[PDB]
């Protein structure tokens, strides 16, 4: 779960 | 009121739950007709509209934000955006995006 | 997090709809078990709690307000607080208080 | 509908 | 412009003058037709409207506040609100409420 | 310096202790002669004055707030204000108001 | 309180009404004795004083601005300041200055 | 949007270039029809309007300032305002005012 | 002055015009030699420089922003960045990027 | 809450009273057990702690500052810190330090 | 440092002393060579420069404002600017301008 | 303390050094065990943790930021993220990413 | 106005000039009678007073700071405070304190 | 950039560790040549310089503070400053000063 | 004359 | 114990 | 009607 | 026309 | 003594 | 070139 | 070396 | 009575 | 360990 | 020339  | 060019923003919680990435938005009192979820290669955009009050209605209090709501999330490469699941209950929009780990991922080592 | 002594506040719309006074609160993602509506002679107090995140859960985003929510309304003498009706749907708490006008009310005249 |  | 839901406020002086409580508001350039004084069990509400400028009029300066003005005063039990007197002169709304002391009032003593 | 019209405020703790409601104010260095507790139908007003420094005294530091202190509490209907108890010790004004629950109180239910 | 050296300012509306330039000031509760209008070659200065409250009077509220009010307007060459008309009603000071257009005025053209 | 009564301001550079005084304004995307240069005895006023966006057009971004732009310059006695030259290119309004020195000017000496 | 590492930003309008996406920047008084448009897979970067004033020039006013201007736009997958068209007129940089819709696009449905 | 590393500060009055220097701190509701006065060559440090509220106690108001209070005074060479006298009454900590003037003190003259 | 285009300002006292108008500026540590007083029809401009510190000098403290100081006063028609007297002592620039009242001046009356 | 959901940020310098892009972070007093560098298609994420102080340790000063540090960089298409080199020395994390220019790159021309 | 307990501060430059430490204060328009320089073991205190304006004088501008000015400097052990020299000219108070280096001073080495 | 006269400050942790007082500074990327530790009777001064970037180097980001860093600590009489130990590792400057308690120290008692 |  |  |  |  |  |  |  |  |  |  990667997010900027 | 929030507009397309200056949208109102809605608060978000985000966390990883095992093999799924979950996002929740507080979007109370939204008509489902307005909710739009656009998914881009790796970008999720959430847009909702909550209509303005009848101009002829004299409100004694009018604190609730109205107009266009929008939030854009830039997701990592490991998120299978195509398989997004979205639900709206108790005024909360919940998104579930499966996490799809790549094979044998890079681990960067740091020299001293 | 909002506490009893420093509650989080939730936005409110208020308006008169003919013979009824209506109040709406944005309270998304609230467990009905928490909602408490206290009515005093002429004071309505709304209290809700939305639990804190599991301390062991690593959030990637945690913008949504949590803890104790509370708002107090001081109502006019004409509101039949005893007959309040309350509903919670789409994350919105709606209160309907009948308006009970007194007989032959005062109209203050201004001299010049 | 009166309120402060 | 001030609205019902977000009124403009007007400055107030208040003082006790012997057996009368006096309140004065700066409300210049108000049409008496707008002035409304509502008295509740122990609450005085003052509301005035000063109309917006003709949309077709090009102002070179437009600093004066316009729209809905409102102020609510919560008065003590000793004020005979029913006998309020109100006057408007030189752009000042003056209210005179008689003070009606109760018999043999309480005096709270403090222990050490 | 705080005045009647713009009083200095003093910090307050408030809590329910079983059948009593307790309020405490930090009011150090106050002469008991100044302390006044006024109780209204359901309003407690605390007023104190701490005198200004002798104008002829050259202070090297003068940080402590002086003049008129005042705080008003709006109490619920269940508080037997008539039986208030007040004490002043270690520079703290403590008020104890008995709580007098009404018979068979209302519990508002929320529909879904 | 406003002083000569740091005057309080009062809000102003200004507009052209055909052949007249009009200025209005909110100046409620002013004694005409105080009002002074000074006109300079092309400068209008408005000065008023609203007296401070009797030092011996304990005000419960004292929000209204007091002391010296002043505003200076720099007028264009076309204003016949010598023929100014001034009136004070409903707490509003209104000035009417005739506009006196010069013969065959300049129109600046812009090259590309 | 900027209005006559509350204009938007545009940035200005000003400098003396030998016998000429030069002023430049950033005024991009202005229709020449709007540009107006008014010169008063010794006052230059620049006014421009850039129209608002079609209300029916949904903008994704709308950061550029729109409406009425205005700036007034108070020029010294030595500027021959009557001979002003104005040009508009690359979105820049440039003004050139000849400097017309008086004969045998005053030089103020300072005593010690 | 704006630098590479801390650029000055310039205001932008953006909108969709049928099958084209349009972006406009206020960039008055820019030398075309400075303008650089870099396009990345889906990122448009606009960079301009407006030179600093000659250090030996005494400005009487110097309000206009100078130095490096830069803005980066993150464009959606549907924008054919390769076919960008750019023009600079009246101090406005206008970009036109064709929109290239994908076949049979996703429409996310929301459950209740 | 104030900590050792970020203490809460308490207000102080300081003045010279003939041959004594006096300092007073507002420290209401402090347990004497906490008060610590440390004197250094010429530095007085006052430290107090007022305990946090029982975590299990639901406060309706909790405005009073709690935790560690600390203030350090840098005293002049003429203060006989060794003979400090300290008292705590009505929530006020009062310090009395004798002033011990040196023999035939320096008086700096200023040239013109 | 203050520049021509963004000067540092210096504080001013101004008052009328019978038949003279007096202005004083705090301008400590100024070289008379820098002081320039320009008088325009009715405008007084004061300009001074206090040089920057030698770039090669390491200051331990450098709080004093340096560079260009400037202040412009717009004087009324009654000031005989031509007869200005200026002196600089104890770091104060004092200006004395005679007041030259016109014959039989206008007194504007206000109607009710 | 910085958390995953609200990380502390650390300052960064970035520059191109011929055929390499270099990024440096101030990350003093970090245990290498904490440092994690995640590289995404074109996104570099730097994460570090500096542990909180022993709760039982009384600090006299505790200004240094602690907890989770994180910074994300969005890199251009020309950066060969796969060949990143990272080193940590003197409390500085340095990243070196080779720049891999594409063949015959686009140069956007601007029309007039 | 600045007081003993809340003095106005005056700007200071400080630098080492070979074997002397120099401090300069901007103190324009000060009467020498007010200037007081107190030197403590290693502390220099500068105090000045500039009188308030005659209460009966109507100022048109009164920007210059008045009342008590004070600044305290904590000097290093190497300063021979006893040999201080002070002068006041052009509204600047200049202090010259000889530097008296100790024999064979410590140089702290840092390990790696 | 920080200068001698306006240094950049660096964060500090301080605590007592049994018989030693410890201070740590975040000073990443500092050349040991710059570090200077000056100890005064009871004052520790830490000074470091981190050089400015080559003026000819175009930075894409330049957030890290540069120039002169300085912090002064005023230590108590019990610190044997002469025996200070200093080390610099992982970008952290650590100081260790032995604590040297005096014989039979004063304990100030507080009267009631 | 009491008022909140 | 109720209070506003 | 001109004014600054 | 999509843009962040 | 007039001044703006 | 004078200007206020 | 490109970066946003 | 001196104090900083 | 004392410090101001 | 040392000073705090
Ligand atoms: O440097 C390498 O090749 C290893 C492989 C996994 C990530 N790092
Ligand atoms: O003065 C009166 O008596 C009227 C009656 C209605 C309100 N005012
Ligand atoms: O305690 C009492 O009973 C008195 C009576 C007047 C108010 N206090
Ligand atoms: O609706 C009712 O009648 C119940 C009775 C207690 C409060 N609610
Ligand atoms: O340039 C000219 O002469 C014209 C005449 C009116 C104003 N402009
Ligand atoms: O005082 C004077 O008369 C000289 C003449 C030029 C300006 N000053
Ligand atoms: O769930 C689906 O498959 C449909 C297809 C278009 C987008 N949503
Ligand atoms: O200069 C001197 O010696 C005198 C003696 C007292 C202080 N000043
Ligand atoms: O109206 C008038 O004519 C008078 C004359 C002096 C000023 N006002
Ligand atoms: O328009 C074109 O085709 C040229 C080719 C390189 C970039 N611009
Ligand atoms: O450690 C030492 O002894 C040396 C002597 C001068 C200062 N440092
Ligand atoms: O008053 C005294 O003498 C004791 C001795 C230790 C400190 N206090
Ligand atoms: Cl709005
Ligand atoms: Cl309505
Ligand atoms: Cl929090
Ligand atoms: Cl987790
Ligand atoms: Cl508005
Ligand atoms: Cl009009
Ligand atoms: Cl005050
Ligand atoms: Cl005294
Ligand atoms: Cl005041
Ligand atoms: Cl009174
Ligand atoms: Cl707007
Ligand atoms: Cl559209
Ligand atoms: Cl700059
Ligand atoms: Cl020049
Ligand atoms: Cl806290
Ligand atoms: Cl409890
Ligand atoms: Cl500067
Ligand atoms: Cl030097
Ligand atoms: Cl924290
Ligand atoms: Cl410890
Ligand atoms: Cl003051
Ligand atoms: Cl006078
Ligand atoms: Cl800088
Ligand atoms: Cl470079
Ligand atoms: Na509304
Ligand atoms: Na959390
Ligand atoms: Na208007
Ligand atoms: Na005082
Ligand atoms: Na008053
Ligand atoms: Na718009
Ligand atoms: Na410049
Ligand atoms: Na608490
Ligand atoms: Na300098
Ligand atoms: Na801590
Ligand atoms: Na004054
Ligand atoms: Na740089």
């Amino acid at each position: 779960g990667r997010l900027l | 009121l929030g507009t397309s060019a200056r949208p109102a923003v809605m608060p978000m919680d985000a966390w990883r739950e095992g093999d799924k990435f979950v996002v929740e938005f507080d979007l109370p009192g939204i008509d489902a007709d307005s909710l739009d979820i656009d998914i881009e290669r790796n970008v999720v955009t959430v847009r909702a509209e909550r209509p303005a009050v009848d101009p002829n209605r004299e409100m004694l209090a009018s604190e609730r934000p109205r107009g266009v709501f929008s939030r854009q999330l830039v997701l990592g490469e490991n998120l299978d955006t195509a398989r997004i699941a979205a639900s709206y209950t108790e005024g909360v929009l919940k998104l579930q995006i499966p996490v799809a780990e790549k094979a044998k991922p890079r681990k960067i080592s740091i020299t001293r």
